[PDB]
Parts: C-alpha cells; structure tokens; sequence
C-alpha cells in the first residue's frame, strides 16, 4: 500500500478549474488504487483510496457499473492524465468542489464512451507530515538551489565585465555606441528588483506560475531529497 | 405510427436468432411497445413516457441523449463503435440489454416482458407488415427507375 | 489580541540550538502577551498567550516572582532578540525540547542579572492557515522571484555577449587572452547546474541556509503579499 | 434460386390468414417448393418439373400457359378478373386451388403437403428473408433516390 504514496512524492502539481476556483492536484493512480493531494493555496487535502473502496463507491456512484476495479482505475488515469499535463486540453471531464468543515468533496462528472461517468473524492485535511516532504520541504529546497543561481549568473556577470574591461584597456572602440553595458553590480540590481519586480513576481495568485515555471526544478528538488 | 423490426442475438441462445420489434408514435420519448419472439412465441411489454425518463434519471443521462442510446440498441441503427449485448431469460421474463466498451460493460436498459397467449396471431401481424413494407418499397423503387429512364433519356435530347 | 498575530508574520524565521535537535523559530512579543512559531521542518508548532496567562505561569514556574507580566515580557524579549538575529551570540540561556504527543514544549532555563529564570513554551500543532501563511505562500513567493531573477539576469548576460561581439564585429583586440569568457547560453547553463551543482544547492539540512541566505528575500516576500 | 411469399385466406378458415412462400430456380416450369405456414406450424411440399407437364397435360393447357395460371395463383400476381381460392385440410395436408368463374369454379392444381417437424425455424428463416428483402430495397431506393438528384442537377446545367 506504501506504493502509491511513494510515487506520489514524484508526481509534478497541476493546475485545475474548478466550479469558482483553481486547485493545485497530483495524483499518482495503479491497479492498487490511488493516492491524490490537493491545495487552494490555503489548505491541503488527501485522500488514499484501495480497490475494495473503488468497487464500492463506483457502484453507489454509477448504478450500472459491471467493471473491476482494475478498470475504473485505469478510465480515471486515461480521463485525469491529458487534462492535468496541460490545462487547455479538452478532455470529457466537468469538476465541481463542497467544502463540508474540514473536508473536500471533489467531485467529477464525465462522459466516456458516450455513457456519462461519476466519481467523488473525499479528501480529508492533510496530514502535516505530507504538507512537508510535498510542499515546504521541496518549496525551501527550490529557494535555495535559485539562489545558487543568481550566485552563478552574478559571478558570470563580473566574469564578462573583467573581459569588456580588456576591451575598454586595450585599443577597442564600440562602434554602436547604444550597445553600452552598464557594469554588473549586484547590490544595486537586487535594489531596483525589489522595487521594481518583486511586487508582480512574487504574487501566488491561482498558483498557475507555479505549475508553469517550476514543475522541472520541483522534480528535480523530490527526486534529489529522496536520494 | 412507426414501427422497427430488428434482428437480435440473446447471451442465452447464440445460436438462435430473434426477432425484436419496437413500434411508437411520434417518438420514442412518448413510449413504447416492444415485442421479442423466436418464431414460436412472442413476448411483449409497454414502455411509457414516464418510465421511459424516470429511466433517463436512474442512469443519470440527459432524457433526449438517453432515448438517442435507446435508438441505436433497439433500431438496430448501432453505429460499429457502438456494441450491445441483449439478454432475456424465458423464466422470468426479463429482458435487459448493456453496451459494451473496452472490457467493460453497462446496463442501458431493462423490462418486464409477458409471455404472449396468441403468438401465432402477433407472429402473423409481423410477416404481414413485412410484405406490406416490401411491397411499398418495391412501387417506389419502380416510379423511381422510371424517372431515372425519363430524366435519361430527357437529357441526352 | 490580533496585532500579536500580525506581527508575527513579519518576522523573519531565526535558528536555535537545542538538546540533540535545532528548531526554526519567530517571535513577536509585545505588552498585551507574545504569538511563537517553532518548526522542526517535519511540523509546525504555535502558542499565543495573553497577559493572564503570563503571570499565572511565571509563578508557577519562577516560585519567588515578584513582577508584572509587562516584566517579564519583556525580559523573554530582551533574552531573545540577540540570541535569535544570530545564534552565535552568547545570551545566557539554554534550551530543551520535550514533544508529549501532537504538543511542542520548549524549556528555557537562563540567569538574569545574576538570577536564575525558567520559561515554558506550550506549542499545539500550528493551524494550517499559518503554516500556509508564515511557510508555503511565502516560500512559493520567493521560488517564483528567484526565477524572476535568474530570468532578468541571462537577459543581462545576453546583452553583454552583443556587446563583446560588437568589439570582436570592430577593430578590437584582447590584451590579457586568459580573459575571454564563453558566449552565455541559459539551456546549458541549466544542464550544468542540475547535474553538477543541484544536489548540494538544495540541502535543506537543518534549515540554518534558508535562515542565512533567505531571510531578506522572507521578509521582503510577506511585506508584499500583505500590501 | 428465387421465392416470393404471398398472403392467402384458405376456404377452411376465412378468419385466419395464412403464408404461401413460393421458391424456386431460374422459373416456375423446371419445379419449385411451396411452404404454408399459419405463423404457429409450416407444411412442405415439391412439385417436380415433370408433375408441372403431367398435370399441365391433364387440364388440357399448353404448357406454357398453365405456368402463367400457376404465377398469376401462386405468386400473387393476379389480375382483378383472375378471381382464385385456396383449400388445405389440416387432417390430409392436401392444398388444392381453383379458379373463380360466375358461379362455376375449376381445379387448378393440386399438392399433398408434409407437415414441418422445426416450424420454428421455418418461420425465423421466412422472416429473415422479409427483413433482408426490405433492406436491399431501402438502399437500392437511395441509390436511385441519389441518381434521381444528380439528373435533375445535370439536365438544368
């Protein structure tokens, strides 16, 4: 059963529409069962599932379902997959969200096959030992390895400086002379970025920068912190 | 006051062809009459207009796009995507009928059907609508392929 | 009793040393009580307490206290500034951790003008609004800046390879040739960085770099999410 | 090999109607097999090519002119002055058929039919035909349906 929270860990976060707002997901579906974490940015579900709860809720949900488990997994992953991985893809699938206290309730409504296709998933608060190893720990790790590479282009920066200051030494005119580099000096840079830049840069939002940015360094951080 | 009559294969009897006959008024959506027989005897059963979209709910489909699926079952105009399965039970009496997807399949419909006491006189109802039918197509096909001489011949002169 | 929560969120995160472990923590203490939020990078810890409760457990615990709350607030202020904005300055304190369940208590044992103190803090698991609002929100804020950065300063690189080919496009020449610098290319720069240089970069280890090299970026990030 | 199946009302039964399935090979003259069926039991019978010429002889009719009373009765391509009627005994299988004059009737042929062991799979197999009979109809009527279209465009331009 450890099997699906491991390759949970790995799994890049998504970005949804919902009903009225946007949730962050990643899912990571077997023949076992599946594993789902997700977040508006505010709190963080989860929700575990085994094929004993899959038969039953399939069958309370889609009255005629004459399916194994196996396959209603596999429907999910097909449907989830594309929809996820890029969230302008059209795939069959409508989502609605209920907030009952602690709980989400995601729900699904979609049509495979031209028959119509229900599930619901019951996400419980996250337990804090998940927030940490899929989001602060990872989150943390990222800031800090960007930080290395402001340090690395800062230092390529000078390096350049020292070689247009050879130029500037020696007998070596600019013949456009709009093509002029101010020199690099960190201080100052950082100074006019945080005035300047940090206001819009840093905003959150409906967390798509996120997805859209980071996903790679973020695979690289898990797969990095799990040796 | 339509009618449809479809050649079927039971779970139970894939060796046997039946007959399936469906007639209606004005739309399915209004209600049904089914017949189902094997030559022998005749089973049939009604399908109101209030089954029909209570059905629609219990399946959790849009009534117009279910009796679409209830078309291409029982009209035998089933697209080659589109797989059905029909299974009666001579016993009971019931007959219900899935679609069938990869490995999977689903219960599109389902109904009580009572044994006939005059099958002989449904049975005979039938082939009489067939000739009828035969009959008026053939008139048809005739005045169509005279006007097709006409139109040949109107257009070379 | 709100401004203590507020100005809780301004606070930057400080490293303590503790009995085998070493915590993150912020402060925010005031006349009225004091908000604390201490994490292990594996939970999150808070207490916010009140001036009644201050006299009660002071006495408690200090079994000749002779003082206001006001006091004594302010002597755990005047203890902890120093020994938290770097923790290699000597305060004369001492900490212990004891975890009863889901509950953090932090020990202080410490000598006050010749005088021995003794302090309690009573940490439940932080709600996770907090954790959203003091660590992941934040720390998302900083990863998308930092890729701010990193984006503006190849844009500063590229400008200054149009410039040294401008001399190279002139009439030139090097002095020092040990000083050309390899045309900047971000693709590879990338690929480098995440095979040579990703695994050490993003060691969280006991969350002492995140308090050294972070900090500013922190607070600059929860300033700008809150107006 | 060709067939057509005619509805008919026998003298012993005027209430119930009854099936007459005629098939036979490249005409009527070198033989062919008639089945009556009244949608519950089917009987059988073989008429050779040389019973056709014996009892075209024992009327006192050309050949020829005998096979034309034959379609006309047993094809049910009769004319409005071709009156014809239609005997069986259930007890005997004997069928026999006769031409209507004013008042005066006249034996037109005769068989002695076998009662059917599988009625049912006579009457599915009838019935199969009808629905293949009525499907080659309908597509050939939409390729002419087409032909008919494509002229009248091709005439106007």
């Amino acid at each position: 059963m450890e099997e699906l929270e491991q390759g949970l860990l790995m799994q890049p976060w998504a970005w949804l529409q919902l009903a009225e707002n946007s949730l962050l997901a990643k899912v990571f579906i077997t023949k076992q069962g599946y594993a789902l974490l997700v977040s508006d940015l505010q709190q963080v579900w989860h929700e575990q599932v085994d094929t004993s709860v899959v038969s039953q809720r399939a069958k309370e949900l889609n009255k005629r379902l004459t399916a194994p488990p196996a396959a209603f997994l596999c429907h999910l992953d097909n449907l989830l997959r594309p929809l996820l991985k890029d969230a302008a893809h059209p795939s069959e699938a409508t989502f609605s969200c209920d907030c009952v206290a602690d709980a989400l309730i995601l729900r699904v409504r979609s049509e495979l096959s031209g028959l119509p296709f229900y599930w619901n998933f019951h996400c419980m608060l996250a337990s804090p030992s998940l927030v940490s190893q899929h989001l602060i720990r990872p989150l943390m790790g990222m800031s800090l390895a960007l930080q290395c590479q402001v340090r690395e282009l800062a230092t390529l920066l000078h390096m350049k400086d020292l070689e247009i200051q050879d130029y500037q030494e020696s007998g070596a005119t600019l013949i456009r002379d709009r093509l002029k580099t101010e020199p690099f000096e960190e201080n100052s840079f950082l100074e006019q970025f945080m005035i300047e830049k940090l206001p819009e840069a840093c905003s959150i939002g409906d967390g798509k920068p996120f997805v859209m940015n980071l996903q790679d360094l973020y695979m690289a951080v898990t797969t990095q912190h799990h040796h | 006051m339509e009618r449809k009559i479809s050649r079927i294969h039971l779970v139970s009897e894939p060796s046997i062809t039946h007959f399936l006959q469906v007639s209606w008024e004005k739309t399915l959506e209004s209600g049904f009459v089914i017949t189902l027989t094997d030559g022998h005897s005749a089973w049939t059963g009604t399908v109101s207009e209030s089954e029909i979209s209570q059905e629609a709910d219990d399946m959790a489909m849009e009534k117009g796009k279910y009796v679409g699926e209830l078309r291409k079952a029982l009209l035998s105009g089933a697209g080659p995507a589109d797989v059905y399965t029909f299974n009666f039970s001579k016993e009971s009496c019931y007959f219900f009928f899935e679609k069938n997807l990869k490995d999977v399949s689903f219960r599109l419909g389902s109904f009580n059907l009572e044994k006939v006491e005059n099958p002989a006189e449904v049975i005979r109802e039938l082939i009489c609508y067939c000739l009828d039918t035969i009959a008026e197509n053939q008139a048809k096909n005739e005045h169509l392929q005279k006007e097709n001489e006409r139109l040949l011949r109107d257009w070379n002169d």
